[PDB]
């Protein structure tokens, strides 16, 4: 959708570079975080500003299945996994993948989601890159969060990684 | 009346060669620049340029005596000069009274135009003009003229003329040399007629005069013989790629078939043979076959390969369907072992256009081979002999009377034509100015006006397009909730995107004129006249466009037909030359048939397509109905079940 | 260009250009070094003229560059510059061309539906290019900036 | 002086290079700006009078 | 004419960029293709003579074109609306094999309204016995090679319109 | 590519594909993952290809780079280097293709006209496919390497 | 072959053979194996296939072996199978060849005009050569079958 | 032109017998051979110029032929000289992969004894060029294919002797 920042060596494109560093289970933890975050230290949303209706259904689904599934739609969302939602995730416009994302903390934290593991504390390089993006101004904060969500999903060509995070059962 | 046209483009026969024609057309067939032998020869003529206008300037001044010296030695008894416009055995002079006065003064006149072709040969630099307008004259006027008496005159203007160039021998010389030339030429006995015989029964048989050929720019004739230098070989392998290829593609781009020209400059293949295998090459067919349909990658192999285009329907019907039988390879061995070929270029010859000039030239092909030698032919792709051909044999086609460029794309909007020069496609038909075109009205066919001239504004129900009328009343003829707004607003859209084809953008819509219109001011008609005459109508589809083609839109748009032929046209366009556009728009808007067709309150609609915009429309894969074109078999289940 | 303009009015009516017309491209013709030097004036300083109107845009109107805005985020605010930096190109073309016909078929027509497509605040373009005007007339001397300020008007007229 | 190794190590990808109307040749222009994006405003339509609060000119 | 395989490349070229990963998926779609085409090609060349007999059975036999007055009327004029289908169907075939429908524009379709338009040829006739031959081919090589096949020949129709 | 190839022959025949033909262009489109998976090596490693290449060609040709040389500058060293660019992206559409017509009908037809109007002097330009070619050789098999080398020598022997 | 088709092409255009056209004889001669064991399959078994294929064209088009008929006669059953194997030979030899280059020019150029002369049915020589195919095929394995099939294919059309 | 394949066909073909053990044991012989054979015209192919270049150094330059009343004197004859060693480069190239002289046979020896004769091209300067372009062949493609290739060259030699 909009044009990407991706390779500028300025502190939105790092901070953008190092969210991708990080592993599956990093970069998820860090946006539930973040979303914890929201509001506070980092910029609030504003979903009126994105055709939030492309993502209804999908997140109909979401709200239905049983609480594992929901929990394994996520992680296929993160881990770049081959799912129908997936490839529906793939092609909305950035805007509507991080407003697809903040209903998904929203149903979360008012528990029609799964929620995180109990007790769940945030890694080292997560954290540290966590801090980074609260330390940056909101126009920055939302270009970081944008691109940190845009390449999640499934789209073709591309393929790669080995880590994964399957369940947490 | 002919039923077709292969097109008419400017013709320019040499009528005489000049020293710098020759030179420039000598550098020019060659492709390259003047060379030191060419720019020498402009240098010597130049130089020479102010002795030969001493010359004329000399002659015209005393051209008088000149002719009255030749006219009083050749003429006895009386004053040849009362009306002015080496002595041969059988000289006698001529009477006057007897010879008679239109004689008499073409006699007079002969010896002027005489001096004064002479004077134009010396300022050319070359006597090309009075070879070819003075050998096989005698022969003309043998029966009425006498030709020791014109010899003797000819002899007393040559003396006279050169009498006036004691200077040395650089005047006399040339005048001598020039009418020496003239004299020898009117001596000369008629050369016979250069006849083109036809190859075949459906080619006619042509013959030139030899004064037509020796004025024409004469055609460099290249032949590859074994013991040429090799830079003579050079060129003729050169003159082959520019022949077959239509240009010097080695040069441009380093293309090549190098053992076929170490053969060709061999011996071991003739010229011809190596046409044959140049014209099979990848290279051929990637840039004359490949890009082509067989109908026009035969009209270009005969341009390359015979220097000609199709002759007649039967020859493009037999080749095309060499082409369809064995391709490419097929078509270049019938074209190469034809006995024309053989009997134009034989073995050595490379093929060269023929054309005008070069030998007697048809009227049935003739404008389709003035554009098949043009170098843009490559980028024609619809063929042009097959069609004209066959459209000499059948009626008037379906096309706009100035021709089929003239006619729009019947889609829902845009006014898009096809260009001239773009992929050129011309098909110019020749319709008198009585001619009516077959429309094909959008309803029931009974209601079309032709046959039912009472139908008109009939509307056309299911079987054509939706028509808005303001029937209903217009708001305030307070309260909220009027039902009238909806469809007064829907006819105002509907008159927008009939006028226009679509809808306008936002700040585009004449909002003074939708007022005055919704207020009952002014009519639907007074309103679509407001809309066509508007700058954006103008801008949009009058000014970007032939002013034909504006005319035809604007017709289609208004009258919701295309027009009928040259009467509705000419009077649109006649406007057009004197009053303009908003004077072309009242006289459509104002016409009768507008206000039979739709009064004031109707908006136009499409009420008539051509042919190709019902076929366009009706011959898709989806909208084909299984009933046309086609045998429809009833099925039945079998009687065994 | 003026000459084009008038030369489609005079055809629509198929009569040679008039006294009037004439002497318009007359004018336009001579008088013509002050429209180039107008446009050189505008062409040099186009970077610091697109930055200083949008910090001006974006302190009067913060909401574009506030969560819901059009704006909002570092690549949404390069483009909505990039826009600014078209308008004032185009301003220059008009400003040479003696005419708005440039301007008009470049980026106005249709200006509106493409903004409405991309959830922009035209209006907020408009004043944009208040902005711009206001600081290429900082930039200038009286007469240019006058006629500099006429072809901003146009184009703020044309999205007000 | 010229040194080509210098070009060598700089050497871009043509296609990566930007273009005129690509805003990405504004974004140095943007973050020198650094708009200021208006603080979180605190509205509920809960607490709101619509016809006290509207204007009455 | 360009194939899938250069229609991928160009579309590469005229950005000046090499090859990413969806131009590799399109060009994998068409190596998976490959086979079925390749058969279906075989089996169209064993019976292309059939394909148009039986298509012409089907649409134009015993109808007006074939009588007195009508476009195939006499020898010559049916032996030219055969081969005219027989080169509808080669063409249709090579189509298919490239998966691109660029050399029907360039050897088929570029100036033929015009010149059957000059001829008189009845333009809705030609793609009723175009539809025919779809149809006996998607008989003969099977649901899905018969689709892709449809495919080009569908292309002249609509050319032809 | 062979199909269309193969096509164009047949076309020039008014004829079907023989069987043999097709048997070819069976072959070919079950041999394709080899060629794509050397493409995608080639064009992972590109801007590394390019510039070691192009350090080789200037230490080995420094009269290409010294002054009066063609490619003596910033910006002409950039451009030789991004001729040797489209090269190595000819020769991946190549190795796609199977087939050197890609490459031909891109940036063979008329470069020797390209290049003396230019002034480059076009063995020094094979050299530098030479150099490209080595440099990517080096990053991948046996087998590959010398599939890649077929048409890095295919630009080569064309270009000198 | 496919090997003098390929050299011919390359000659044509005054080149060595591509690396693409150098690849498909290779994958062509690795192939050499199977394309010898259909021919060796074929030629050991000619008799079997000669005869059911001609017993059961007998059984189809009895009017052939119907007296007035062309096959009618002992002498002429014993050269129309005659004829039946000399085309089996024929497919052999374009098995192994790869192309149908030697079928072409043995027994397959002028054809209709030969058997016009001697007055046969073109139409029974081409459903005779069918049920060749089809006894060899039930004779060999799938994929065997359908590598020859190509050819009979082939053989059979040009025949009709 | 016959390759081995289609020269085993016409062998066969003119008795009118089906391939037997002797003709397969030829064809197998041929399809083992198909791998060294591409990959020696792959290498030649890679390496025509530089072959030619240095054949040409060995064996005619700075020798009578190139001095100014040598056959080899003027650009034109060096450029035509060059381009008869690599078309018998390549056309041995074409041998050797047909594994069949044919081609040669016809394709390059054809009159080509008296175009020299009568044009005065020296057949000895010629022959030993040939040899020098054989000697680098072999030592650039390796000794079995060197001698494949010295084969059609010493054919290409003989038919000029
Ligand atoms: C080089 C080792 C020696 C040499 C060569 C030389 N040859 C010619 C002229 C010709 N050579 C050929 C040969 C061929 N042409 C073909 O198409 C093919 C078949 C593929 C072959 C083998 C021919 C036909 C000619 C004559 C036409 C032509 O020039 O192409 C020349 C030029 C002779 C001249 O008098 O101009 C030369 C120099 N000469 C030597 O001295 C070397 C020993
Ligand atoms: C958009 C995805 C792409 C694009 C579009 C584009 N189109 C035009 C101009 C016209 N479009 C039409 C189309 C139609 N007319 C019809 O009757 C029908 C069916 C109802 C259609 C689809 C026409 C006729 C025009 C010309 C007339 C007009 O525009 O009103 C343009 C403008 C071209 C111009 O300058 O004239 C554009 C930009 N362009 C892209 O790049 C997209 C891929
Ligand atoms: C009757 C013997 C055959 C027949 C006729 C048929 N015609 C049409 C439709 C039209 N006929 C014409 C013809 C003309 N219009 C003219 O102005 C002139 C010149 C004087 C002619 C000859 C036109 C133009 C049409 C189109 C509709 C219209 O009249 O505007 C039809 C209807 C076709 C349809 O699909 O509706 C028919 C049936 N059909 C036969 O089968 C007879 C052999
Ligand atoms: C009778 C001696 C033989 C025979 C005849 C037969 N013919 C057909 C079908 C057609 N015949 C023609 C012929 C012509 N059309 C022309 O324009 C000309 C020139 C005036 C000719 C000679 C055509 C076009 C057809 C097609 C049908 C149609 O007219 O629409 C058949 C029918 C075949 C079928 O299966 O339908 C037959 C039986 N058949 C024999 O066996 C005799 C030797
Ligand atoms: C058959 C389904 C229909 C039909 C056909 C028909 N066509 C012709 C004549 C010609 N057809 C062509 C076609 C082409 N030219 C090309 O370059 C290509 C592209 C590959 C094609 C397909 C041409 C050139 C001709 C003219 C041949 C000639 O010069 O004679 C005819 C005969 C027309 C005539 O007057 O002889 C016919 C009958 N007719 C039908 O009714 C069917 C619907
Ligand atoms: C000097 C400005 C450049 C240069 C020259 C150079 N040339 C050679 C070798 C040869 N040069 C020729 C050229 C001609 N011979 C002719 O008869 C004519 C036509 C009138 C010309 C132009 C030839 C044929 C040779 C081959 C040697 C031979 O006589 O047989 C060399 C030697 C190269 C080598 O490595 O052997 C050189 C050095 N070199 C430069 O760098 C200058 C740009
Ligand atoms: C302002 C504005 C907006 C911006 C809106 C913005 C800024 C929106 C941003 C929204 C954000 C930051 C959303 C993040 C949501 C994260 C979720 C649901 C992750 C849950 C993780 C889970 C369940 C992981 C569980 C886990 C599992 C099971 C494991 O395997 C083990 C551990 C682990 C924890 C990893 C819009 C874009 C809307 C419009 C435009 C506009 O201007």
């Amino acid at each position: 959708g909009i044009f990407p920042n991706t390779l500028a060596a300025d502190v939105v494109p790092a901070t953008i570079a190092r969210f991708s560093q990080l592993n599956a289970e990093d970069q998820l933890a860090l946006i539930w975080f973040a979303y914890l975050e929201m509001g506070k230290t980092l910029t609030i949303a504003a979903p009126g500003a994105a055709s939030m209706q492309l993502a209804e259904n999908a997140l109909k689904e979401i709200q239905a299945m049983g609480p594992l599934q929901q929990t394994q739609a996520m992680c296929d969302l993160a881990n770049r996994a081959d799912t129908p939602l997936c490839r529906t995730y793939a092609s909305w416009s950035p805007n509507i993948k991080l407003g697809f994302w903040y209903r998904l903390g929203e149903l979360m934290e008012q528990g029609f989601v799964a929620p995180i593991p109990a007790g769940y504390q945030l890694s080292a390089n997560a954290n540290a890159v966590l801090a980074t993006i609260q330390g940056l101004e909101s126009g920055q904060q939302i270009t970081v969060l944008r691109n940190a969500v845009v390449d999640m999903g499934f789209t073709a060509g591309k393929d790669g990684k080995r880590i994964a995070e399957p369940v947490v059962p | 009346s002919v039923k077709a046209s292969g097109g008419s483009s400017l013709a320019r026969p040499q009528l005489y060669q000049t020293v710098p024609v020759s030179a420039i057309s000598q550098a020019e067939q060659q492709d390259r620049f003047l060379e030191g032998s060419e720019l020498n020869e402009l240098t010597a003529y130049f130089q020479s340029g102010a002795l030969r206008l001493e010359i004329a300037e000399t002659l015209t001044q005393n051209a008088d005596l000149i002719v009255s010296r030749a006219a009083n030695r050749i003429f006895t008894g009386g004053s040849p000069l009362s009306y002015l416009e080496p002595i041969p055995p059988g000289f006698r002079p001529i009477n006057i009274a007897r010879y008679g006065p239109s004689n008499m003064q073409k006699s007079l006149r002969d010896m002027s135009w005489f001096l004064r072709y002479t004077t134009y040969a010396i300022v050319a630099g070359d006597p090309n003009i009075i070879v070819v307008n003075t050998r096989g004259l005698k022969e003309v006027i043998e029966n009425a003229c006498s030709i020791d008496a014109t010899i003797v005159a000819i002899q007393e203007m040559r003396a006279a003329s050169a009498d006036y160039f004691r200077n040395n021998a650089q005047a006399k010389e040339i005048v001598l040399q020039y009418f020496d030339i003239l004299l020898s030429e009117f001596k000369a006995p008629t050369p016979a007629n250069k006849v083109r015989q036809g190859p075949s029964n459906d080619i006619q048989g042509l013959e030139l005069p030899q004064s037509y050929f020796n004025a024409a720019a004469k055609r460099q004739k290249y032949a590859m013989k074994p013991g040429l230098s090799a830079l003579e070989k050079n060129a003729v392998i050169k003159a082959a790629y520019r022949q077959i290829f239509e240009r010097d593609i080695t040069k441009a781009y380093s293309q090549s078939i190098s053992y076929l020209e170490s053969q060709v400059r061999n011996g071991d293949i003739s010229m011809k043979e190596f046409v044959r295998r140049l014209a099979k090459s990848p290279l051929y067919r990637k840039q004359f076959f490949e890009p082509f349909i067989n109908s026009r990658a035969l009209e270009l192999a005969f341009r390359h390969i015979l220097g000609r285009g199709p002759s007649s329907r039967e020859e493009v019907q037999k080749y095309f369907s060499i082409v369809s039988s064995g391709g490419l390879p097929a078509l270049v061995d019938a074209l190469v072992d034809s006995q024309e070929y053989a009997d134009y270029f034989g073995e050595e010859t490379v093929p060269y256009l023929r054309g005008l000039g070069v030998e007697a030239q048809e009227c049935r092909n003739w404008g389709m081979q003035q554009d098949l030698f043009s170098y843009s032919a490559p980028f024609r792709k619809v063929p042009q002999f097959i069609t004209t051909f066959a459209q000499y044999d059948r009626p008037l086609p379906d096309q706009h009377v100035y021709g089929s460029g003239n006619d729009p794309l019947e889609i829902q909007f845009g006014a898009i034509f096809p260009k001239e020069t773009r992929n050129p496609s011309k098909r110019p038909a020749p319709f008198n100015k009585d001619t009516k075109r077959i429309l094909i009205h959008r309803g029931p066919a009974v209601n079309n006006q032709v046959g039912n001239p009472s139908a008109v504004g009939e509307f056309p129900g299911s079987l054509g397009a939706k028509v808005f009328r303001l029937n209903g009343g217009l708001p305030g003829a307070g309260t909220s909730v009027k039902f009238g707004e909806s469809s007064t607003q829907a006819l105002i859209r509907a008159a927008y995107r009939q006028v226009f084809g679509r809808d306008l953008y936002e700040g585009q819509r004449l909002s003074v004129a939708e007022i005055q219109l919704e207020n009952g001011d002014i009519s639907v008609r007074e309103f679509i006249k407001r809309l066509a005459k508007s700058e954006l109508f103008l801008k949009l589809y009058w000014a970007p466009h032939y002013v034909c083609k504006a005319i035809e839109y604007m017709h289609r748009r208004l009258l919701g037909r295309p027009t009928y032929g040259r009467q509705e046209m000419n009077q649109y366009f006649d406007i057009a030359s004197k009053q303009g556009f908003y004077a072309v728009v009242e006289a459509m808007i104002d016409s009768k048939e507008y206000s039979d067709a739709f009064g004031e309150d109707t908006v136009p609609y499409e009420r008539y397509l051509t042919p190709g915009g019902l076929q366009m429309r009706s011959a898709r894969v989806g909208s084909l109905r299984e009933d046309i074109g086609q045998r429809v078999d009833k099925e039945v289940t079998p009687r065994f079940v | 260009s003026i000459v084009t303009k008038s030369i489609v009015n005079a055809d629509a009516e198929a009569r040679y250009l008039s006294p009037g017309e004439l002497d318009r491209i007359k004018a336009f013709v001579t008088g013509g070094a002050a429209r180039l030097r107008i446009a050189e004036t505008l062409t040099g300083s186009r970077e610091t003229i697109v930055k200083q109107a949008g910090d001006r845009l974006f302190q009067k109107r913060p909401d574009i560059v506030s969560p819901g805005g059009n704006a909002y985020g570092e690549e949404m605010t390069a483009t909505c510059l990039r826009d600014m930096d078209y308008y004032l190109r185009l301003v220059t073309y008009g400003v040479v061309s003696g005419d708005v016909t440039p301007i008009e078929e470049i980026g106005l027509v249709g200006v509106r539906e493409m903004y409405r497509s991309l959830g922009t605040p035209i209006e907020a373009v408009a004043q944009s290019v208040r902005e711009m005007k206001e600081v290429a007339s900082g930039l200038m001397s009286s007469d240019d900036a006058a006629e500099a300020s006429a072809y901003f008007d146009f184009v703020i007229g044309k999205m007000s | 002086q010229i040194v080509w190794q210098n070009e060598v190590r700089r050497f871009i990808p043509q296609e990566k290079k930007l273009t005129a109307g690509n805003p990405m040749n504004f974004l140095g222009m943007a973050r020198s700006i650094n708009p200021a994006a208006n603080t979180i405003p605190k509205v509920s339509a809960q607490n709101i009078n619509i016809e006290a609060s509207v204007p009455r000119r | 004419m360009q194939d899938a395989i250069t229609a991928v490349i160009n579309s590469a070229d005229v950005q000046g960029k090499y090859l990413d990963g969806a131009a590799m998926d399109k060009l994998k779609s068409y190596f998976a293709s490959g086979e079925l085409r390749v058969r279906a090609a075989s089996v169209i060349s064993a019976n292309a003579a059939t394909i148009v007999k039986e298509a012409v059975a089907k649409s134009l036999l015993y109808s007006d074109v074939t009588r007195p007055g009508g476009n195939m009327y006499t020898t010559r004029r049916y032996a030219a609306c055969i081969r005219d289908l027989d080169y509808y169907l080669r063409y249709a075939t090579y189509a298919m094999l490239a998966g691109d429908a660029s050399i029907l524009d360039e050897r088929v379709l570029n100036g033929l309204k015009e010149t059957y338009n000059s001829l008189g040829v009845p333009i809705s006739s030609t793609v009723q016995a175009i539809q025919a031959i779809k149809e006996v081919t998607a008989s003969l090589v099977g649901a899905d090679a018969g689709k892709e096949m449809g495919v080009y020949l569908d292309y002249i129709c609509s050319g032809l319109s």
